[PDB]
């Protein structure tokens, strides 16, 4: 088994691909 | 109910927001 912990908090991370866009507008992750 | 169906710990809401709206 390999060993490797996912859950809902990482499919809610996985969303900067959609959000976090800001248009061009460029900012510190936060 | 939202938190426990995220994951039963290490899961808060207020993530969602750090990305989108």
């Amino acid at each position: 088994f390999v060993n490797q912990h996912l859950c809902g908090s990482h499919l809610v991370e996985a969303l900067y691909l959609v959000c976090g866009e800001r248009g061009f507008f460029y900012t510190p992750k936060a | 109910g939202i938190v426990e169906q995220c994951c039963a710990s290490v899961c808060s809401l207020y993530q969602l927001e750090n990305y989108c709206n």
